[PDB]
RNA sequence: UCUCACUGGA
């Protein structure tokens, strides 16, 4: 539930699904649900 | 495609899997209960007359 | 489930008399496979139980604050120290003949995490149900027993 | 039903390379120079160190079907060496005109035996057995 | 946190303090110093990705800040520092993970998308999910008869709530073969 | 030990995600390919909040 | 002496206030 | 004596240790694998209640009320439910247990093992007394509850031995290990230097020898000199569980003869 | 719903032969006779104890599956020799070890302290 | 569903305890694994239907495959390490279970067969009584590198009608190889014997496991100490050697051959440099270690794992990439604000010095961390793409 | 929850001893390695049951009748 | 009574 409520959607072979350095100690760099979610949906 | 090149069809038994090495190469392991509603409609043979029978 | 993606299924249960026990006269309940380990290399297993094994010992508790300075040696130390494998191996004994294995057994205790998908909800057999009104062909979901 | 063939040696050196178990030797030649055995042996039950002297014998006989237990009140035997081993040969390499080495199999170990004057002795018979005393 | 050189020591040290740390100690013993009056005190800078266009932080201040005027053989490998000028300094770099994610005991030793695994698998656990659980009357919730506090205790657990209401149990586990299955 | 941070509609407890874009009314431009008379084109989205 | 160079473990101390300052749905409330 | 010579160490009332000497390999084993799986005991098997607001379930309630080990000196002459030939459950197959439980003092009103009491008609047998084994003399943990609470219980204990479940196991984690110094080549330590000192000296080393290092390898003996750590629960003593082990499995052996008799003459 | 009668293991349903013996087509006098609803414990002890003669030549046990409950045990003895007089023997050899077992034990339970 | 193989029939023995069960040696070529994932059944309706699912369908007849004209299926993890460390010499057996597989075996001819070893006692190099579960009719031959009938290392091969004469068994035996011994049984009798040989070596090697075992842990990680000693200071002449080119491109006199310039042919050389070090000092951790390394014999199995898998368990993690390049700045000059700006060290452009064993500083975590997401990119776009490929 | 009855492995009970072990951390708190040395559990497998287990059943029965 | 939306698993 707690992980549930700090997460983070965002609409549409690219660079946008990648765990940019910039996400550093902001975005969880090891969550992402499986399938075409994959990449996009980021936790905090 | 939905409906003519492969369907939803009858006869079907669908669950999880698991292993064993004590069965064999041409053996898989049906669970009880589906065996108890998967079923067979063979016509009536003098054959085994009275295993059918027995069945019904 | 584990907590480092081992992820897996009941496979066949026994009760204790054929599960094994060891030279203290302890039982494991959940024995995994040892080719599960070295392709994912999941180390994080091994280390987890080895100091669970260490903390539930001693009484303390293991530090699993992950950028620490835990080292495996420290770990092998406090083990030796009670008096055990220094790695944290040990010896089982088989549940038929009760002979000695003649290689060993590591050990040791882990949390465990039950997760959904049970076998009563994935199970799903259709012979000969009800059927659709445009097609009328075999229906789909599980609550209507579709095929 | 005989004993087939008997033999004299020295030992120069047991390898037990990579193994804790079985280990492979090497006739030192305490005979007629053309005979040599390379063997692996089982040195679990026969600790065998260098310079030992050993009979080696072939003996395809105790004078098939199953094995029954070896009934330790009586049996027809020529087991008083100390080692008896049982396999079979395959093939017996053609170093001619002047030697015939022979390969053998026991279910899982190796010899290999040279010298030439036993060009009629052995064969590709399936048991072919090994008894060595000292 | 801030580490500007204001104080005599010679090189460069922390504006952050014991003291404060000790006074903080006694806001636990509460349970007057709260986080607003350490952004009063001037001691922690909140910092975007913009603002981090343009500094160089230290991560462990008990080694990034002094120079070398022995090694554990069994330990990690810290890399240097080539540099001098450092600004601001991590908390504990223990904080980057996220919810589910830092419920891993030991992420020190993983391959990643194992740890993805986790982060995608530890959602679905179930055990204890809220305290109100027979006052509710919600669908689809999963009571463990017997729920436990894990073995491994990261301390993000504690202000987590995770070691107050955990979902799931120990068991015992060996690794070996033992009838094919 | 439940802190909230979520409605009620009609019964349901909803939660809304947190979404993400990027704003206009900064420096933008990029490197426009092949099919185009442009080589690189600049951008605000004059977007009025 | 109050002025001494900490370890990570005040850090830790930290966090402890800066939570129980707070709550876990920060944002949402802001 | 003849063969199994007993040679018993320290003992308690619930720990045994004896060496256990000049007796077959799957002799012990098979030895204790009866006296884990094979033993009946009384305990609580059916479960009706009448009312209940408290924090736990019926059916976990229930479950602990089966996990309660009663007192079972009088397996002998307790009859299973399916054998005897009454209507599901008589005084001589079935043991009532009636509890209700209430509460009024507003400080954590607490049950535990010894409000049991027997209302079933014990017909004077050593059965049934739930185990205090508890040095302030409560037992175990129950439950806990309020005022407007209340925990009302209508149960029947029956027989059965450790392979129905383990609610009927009394035999509570029996170890065995034979020949510290191994001689006999059954286990090669994982080393990577040295095992003897890596591995640790072991607990019953005291009693065979070390080893005698320079000697050849010995190929004739078989297992020998078990030492086997065994426990309990308490339902029986530690001496009547190996007593009604050992006369279990004397009396599936003579079941075996039993089949070769309806074999040799039919 | 698939958890079947728990007390299949080592009780009955509708008549059982509790054992069943047959002949073998491969040696002179070896005969195979599955045990129901026994397990590794009274198997390993049958062998154990069958191991031992010189009139035996062979007997070997095994289990089928751990889902159910019966186990499969072959015995080839010498000729003319009876193999369930090989049996005999070797259950009352059994009887022998566990009876002076039971005597030695409860002798130095009494003969110690508490 | 996708080849020949991706359908098959066998038959039904009714069990307990709600699962499909399969041989753990036909969950191969399904590709299925125990991870819950699913599998359907259709039953065939008539007569002629069942004839025609049972004449053709089931496994033995589909056992060659038409992929690349090799066995499909063969001896997978735990049957095969198991068949790994059995038919190795020293695996010697007592008198009862010599007795006990052999009645485990489903089709014994009631041979008690003679006993290799009767010095004294009856012993046996195992490797005979697996020869009695090969049928009649085999040969094979191998000759690996040196294997010249006198192998000191006992690989290669060399079977007589189900006779093992020399040699372990590996993958490139009873597993899915070219020179496949199930190839040949298939060939030389047809598929029902195959069909046997299965479940011979299955349930032969099932119950030497059972009692003999087979484990693994840290101390098959763990190198030996002056070893791991060794291995750091090879790194430590790696970062020489890539501290000595970046003082060289310092300089700017860097030849940078004809393909790319100057960075470019420097960035080439400096990944050259480290993996050729990665490997050079796992090659020196897989001969420090013994053979009682458990993921060592595993590796010699062939069951799971690789010489790379016990290099980045031991030795150093390597080399973490994203899409091809080494890490670029996803700011300007420098991959994390723990760096200086304008770093090509390979610590900022994506080395990592440490194997899981010691453990990441956060920087190499969030590299990795990199090099993991790229990975489920990867899956995440090209079952879409090779699915519309597929149909 | 509760501290289970027989404590899975062995089987032992070890719900009697959580009322002692409770007043013997809240009236001594000494190390609970010699803690549960002192109530017993000589095997670690065992010993987990008392380190681990988590009560609830007081934030549950804070709630009302 | 199902259409669509969004989650979930492989
Ligand atoms: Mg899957
Ligand atoms: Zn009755
Ligand atoms: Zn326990």
């Amino acid at each position: 539930t707690l992980s549930h409520l700090r997460r983070t959607n965002t609409p549409i072979l690219a660079k946008p699904r990648q765990l940019h350095n910039t996400h550093w100690g902001l975005v969880c760099p090891a969550e992402t649900p499986e399938g075409q979610a994959c990449g996009l949906v980021k936790n905090l | 495609r939905g409906n003519l090149m492969g369907k939803r069809v009858d006869f079907s038994a669908r669950t999880v899997i698991s292993g064993d090495p004590n069965l064999e190469l041409d053996q898989v392991g049906v669970p009880k209960s589906i065996a108890k509603t998967l079923t067979y409609p063979e016509v009536v043979t003098p054959y085994n007359i009275d295993r059918l029978t027995q069945l019904v | 489930a584990s907590r480092h993606g081992q992820k897996g299924t009941i496979g066949i249960t026994y009760r204790r008399e054929d599960m094994p026990f060891t030279a203290e006269g302890i039982v494991p309940d959940l024995i995994i496979n040892p080719h599960a380990i070295p392709s994912r290399m999941t180390v994080a297993h091994l280390i987890e139980c080895l100091l669970s094994k260490v903390a539930a010992l001693s009484g303390n508790e293991g530090d699993a604050s992950p950028f620490t300075d835990i080292t495996v040696e420290g770990i092998s130390k406090l083990l030796r120290e009670h008096g055990y494998q220094s790695r944290g191996f040990e010896v089982m004994y088989n549940g038929h003949t009760g002979k000695k294995l003649m290689a060993q057994i590591f050990f040791g205790p882990t949390y465990y995490q039950r997760l959904r998908h049970m076998v009563d909800d994935k199970i799903h057999a259709r012979a000969r149900g009800p059927m659709q009104v445009l097609t009328r062909q075999p229906v789909e979901g599980r609550s209507r027993d579709g095929g | 039903s005989n004993t087939l063939f008997d033999d004299i040696f020295q030992v120069s050196e047991v390898d037990p390379g990579r193994y804790n178990k079985v280990c492979r030797i090497e006739a030192a030649s305490t005979t007629q120079d053309q005979c040599k055995l390379t063997l692996d042996i089982n040195v679990e039950l026969f600790p065998v160190a260098a310079q030992d002297s050993l009979t080696v014998t072939i003996a395809s006989s105790l004078n098939t079907r199953s094995w029954r237990p070896p009934q330790a009140g009586d049996r027809s035997l020529a087991d008083d060496y100390d080692y008896v081993m049982y396999g079979t040969a395959y093939k017996f390499e053609e170093v001619s005109k002047d030697l015939i080495a022979v390969y053998y199999s026991f279910g899982g170990l190796l010899m290999r035996l040279e010298g030439n004057y036993r060009n009629l002795n052995n064969l590709k018979q399936e048991n072919a057995y090994l008894l060595i005393r000292r | 946190f801030i580490v500007e050189d204001d104080e005599s020591l010679g090189h460069k040290e922390l504006k952050v303090r014991k003291g404060h740390i000790a006074k903080l100690m006694a806001t636990e013993y509460q349970d007057e110093y709260t986080w607003s009056s350490l952004l009063n005190e001037g001691l922690v800078e909140y910092i975007d990705a913009e603002e981090e266009e343009s500094i160089l932080i230290a991560m462990q201040p008990e080694d990034l800040e002094p120079a070398e005027a022995d090694v554990d053989p069994a330990k990690r490998i810290r890399v240097s520092h080539h540099a001098t000028t450092f600004t601001h300094c991590e908390i504990h770099p223990s904080m980057i993970l996220g919810v589910a994610a830092s419920i891993i005991p030991f992420p020190d030793h993983n391959q990643s998308p194992r740890n993805t695994y986790q982060s995608a698998m530890g959602k679905q656990a179930m055990g204890v999910f809220l305290t109100n659980y027979n006052v509710r009357m919600d669908t689809m919730a999963n009571i463990l008869y017997y729920p436990q506090k894990p073995l491994g205790t990261t301390r993000a657990m504690e202000y987590l709530k995770f070691r107050e209401l955990p979902a799931g149990q120990n068991a015992i586990v060996a690794i070996a073969c033992y009838s094919g299955y | 030990f439940d802190m909230g941070g979520y409605f009620i509609i009609n019964g349901s407890e909803k939660v809304l995600i947190a979404q993400e874009r990027s704003a206009g009314n900064i420096v933008q431009v990029f490197k426009k390919a092949a099919p185009s008379p442009i080589s690189h084109v600049a951008e605000i989205r004059s977007a009025l909040e | 002496d109050e002025s001494a160079p900490i370890t990570a473990e005040d850090s830790w101390a930290v966090i402890s206030a800066f939570f129980r300052e707070k709550g876990l749905v920060s944002q949402q409330l802001d | 004596e003849e063969g199994p010579q007993v040679k018993i160490r320290e003992a308690s009332k619930d720990n045994v240790d004896f060496i256990l000497s000049n007796v077959d390999l799957a002799m012990a084993n098979s030895l204790r694998r009866v006296m884990i799986a094979e033993i009946p005991t009384l305990a609580i098997d059916s479960v009706e209640v009448e009312t209940n607001t408290t924090v736990l379930a019926d059916e976990f309630i229930a479950h602990r009320l089966g996990l309660i080990p009663l007192q079972s000196m009088d397996i002998e002459q307790l009859e299973y439910s399916r054998d005897c030939f009454c209507e599901d459950h008589c005084d001589k197959c079935s043991v009532v247990l009636t509890l209700q439980a209430f509460g009024e003092s507003e400080s954590t009103t607490n049950v535990y093992s010894k409000d049991l009491v027997i209302v079933s008609n014990l017909m004077g047998r050593n059965i049934g007394h739930p185990i205090i084994q508890d040095k302030e003399g409560n037992g175990v943990l129950i439950c806990k509850l309020r005022k407007g609470q209340e925990l009302k219980l209508t149960c029947v204990a029956k027989k059965g031995i450790a392979k129905e479940h383990a609610k009927w196991g009394p035999a509570a984690a029996i170890e065995f290990e034979y020949d510290p110094w191994n001689k006999l080549k059954h286990t090669d330590y994982w080393y990577e230097q040295d095992s003897a000192k890596e591995w640790p000296q072991s607990k019953n080393c005291e009693y065979e020898d070390p080893p005698n290092e320079g000697d050849p390898f010995d190929y004739k003996a078989q297992a020998d000199t078990f030492y086997m750590n065994v426990e309990s629960v308490g339902s029986i003593p530690v001496d009547q569980v190996v007593v009604r082990g050992i006369d279990t499995l004397q009396k599936k052996v003579a079941s075996i003869l039993l089949a070769l008799t309806q074999m040799d003459q039919d | 719903m698939n958890a079947p009668d728990r007390f299949e293991l080592f009780l009955l349903g509708e008549g059982e032969s509790k054992l069943k013996i047959d002949p073998d087509t491969k040696a002179p006098n070896a005969v195979v006779i599955t045990f129901e609803k026994e397990d590794h414990t009274l198997g390993n002890l049958i062998r154990a104890e069958l191991l031992n003669d010189r009139k035996v030549l062979f007997a070997a046990y095994k289990v089928e599956h751990p889902f159910f409950a019966r186990f499969k045990l072959r015995i080839q003895t010498t000729e003319g020799y009876d193999p369930k007089d090989a049996l005999k023997n070797a259950c009352n050899s059994i009887i022998n070890k566990l009876g002076a077992l039971k005597t030695n034990f409860e002798t130095e339970w009494n003969l110690q302290t508490l | 569903s996708l080849h020949k193989m991706s359908m098959m029939a066998h038959r039904v023995k009714v069990i307990p305890y709600s699962t499909f069960r399969l041989n753990l040696s036909v969950t191969s070529p399904y590709n299925a694994d125990f991870d819950g994932d699913e599998m359907n059944l259709h039953v065939p309706q008539s007569e002629e239907t069942r004839a025609e699912l049972s004449q053709l369908c089931a496994v033995p007849l589909q056992i060659v495959s038409p992929q690349s004209n090799k066995p499909c299926m063969g001896i997978v993890q735990d049957t095969l390490c198991g068949i790994r460390k059995l038919t190795l010499r020293d695996t010697f057996i007592e008198l009862d279970q010599v007795l006990n597989m052999l009645y485990w075996v489903p089709d014994w001819d009631g041979v008690i067969p003679t006993p290799a070893i009767i010095k004294p006692k009856p012993l046996w190099s195992g490797k005979q009584i697996l020869s009695v579960a090969i049928p009649n009719g085999i040969h094979l031959q191998r000759f690996d590198e040196g294997t010249t009938l006198l192998s000191p290392k006992d690989n290669g091969m060399l079977i007589i009608d189900g006779q093992i004469i020399f040699g372990v068994v590996e993958k490139k035996t009873v597993g899915s190889s070219n020179g496949g011994l199930i190839h040949v049984v298939t060939r030389e009798k047809g598929p029902q014997v195959c069909a046997k040989l299965f479940g011979n070596i299955q349930k032969v090697v099932n119950f030497w496991l059972l009692h003999n075992g087979f484990s693994t842990g840290i101390g098959d990680t763990i190198a030996d100490g002056p070893t791991m000693r060794e291995i750091t200071e090879t790194i430590a002449e790696a970062k020489k050697k890539v501290l000595d080119v970046t003082k060289e491109a310092q300089a700017n006199l860097l030849t940078a051959k004809h393909g790319m310039t100057l960075r470019e042919s420097f960035e080439d050389n400096v990944v050259r440099f480290l993996n050729e070090a990665r490997d050079k000092a796992g090659r020196l951790a897989e001969v420090n270690l013994k053979d009682l390394n458990n993921v060592k014999q595993m590796v010699m199995a062939g069951s799971k794992g690789s010489f790379i898998n016990i290099a980045q368990m031991s030795a150093c993690v390597g080399q973490q990439s994203v899409e091809g390049k080494r890490i670029a700045f996803g700011f300007v000059d420098r991959t994390l604000p723990h760096f200086s700006k304008d770093d090509y060290s390979p610590e900022s452009k994506g080395f990592v010095e440490n194997s899981y064993l010691r453990g990441l500083t956060p920087q190499e975590f969030f590299f990795h961390a990199m090099g993991g997401r790229e990975g489920l990119i990867d899956t995440a776009v090209k079952t879409a793409e090779t699915g519309y490929i597929q149909r | 929850m509760i501290v289970p009855v027989r404590c899975f492995s062995c089987g032992k009970v070890v719900g009697d001893k959580w009322e002692s072990y409770l007043n013997l951390l809240q009236e001594d708190e000494l190390d609970e390695g010699t803690a549960l040395s002192r109530l017993g559990l000589k095997r670690y497998c065992c010993r987990r049951m008392i380190l681990t287990h988590v009560d609830l059943i007081e934030k549950f029965l804070r709630y009302n009748p």
